[PDB]
């Protein structure tokens, strides 16, 4: 408050100083489950080429 | 409707080449292995060649090794069978046949069972 008023003597009252704010602590990512797949295992396990 | 169109009719003399074409209707070409089976009169069916669903040639016959050749055409749903330097002893009737087994039928690749 002293450096908010640019003064060395603070007079009786209530002085708005600053802002309070909570910070995000962790990161959450979500997606629907995976069901289909690409047919690579159908080629690499095939009997012949 | 499953229609087999076989093309390449004509007369050929021994010492030259030959070419037959298989066309299929009513089903997907890539899903089944395509085989060639021949049968001369007065004799039973006998495998002559084949090729898997993956268009992989399976080999050549014991009698005609080195001259026959087989190929697929997955783009136009067609099939080529070429006869290099035929001889008069190879005279018979050629037959085109399709497999049945649905793809990924589990423990080897489904490539057998000619039906049509």
């Amino acid at each position: 408050t002293k450096c908010t008023l640019k003064s060395f003597t603070v007079e009786k009252g209530i002085y708005q100083t600053s802002n309070f704010r909570v910070q995000p602590t962790e990161s959450i990512v979500r997606f629907p489950n995976i069901t289909n797949l690409c047919p690579f295992g159908e080629v690499f396990n095939a009997t012949r080429f | 409707q499953v229609q087999l169109l076989e093309s390449g009719g004509g007369l050929v003399q021994p010492g030259r080449s030959l070419r037959l074409s298989c066309a299929a209707s009513g089903f997907t070409f890539d899903d089944y292995a395509m085989h060639w089976v021949r049968q001369a009169p007065g004799k039973g069916l006998e495998w002559v060649s084949g090729v898997s669903w993956n268009s992989g040639t399976i080999g050549y016959a014991d009698s005609v090794k080195g001259r026959f050749t087989i190929s697929r055409d997955n783009a136009k749903n067609s099939l080529y069978l070429h006869m290099r330097s035929l001889r008069a002893e190879d005279t018979a009737l050629y037959y085109c046949a399709k497999a049945v087994e649905m793809v990924r039928g589990l423990g080897a690749d489904p490539e057998y069972g000619m039906d049509v």
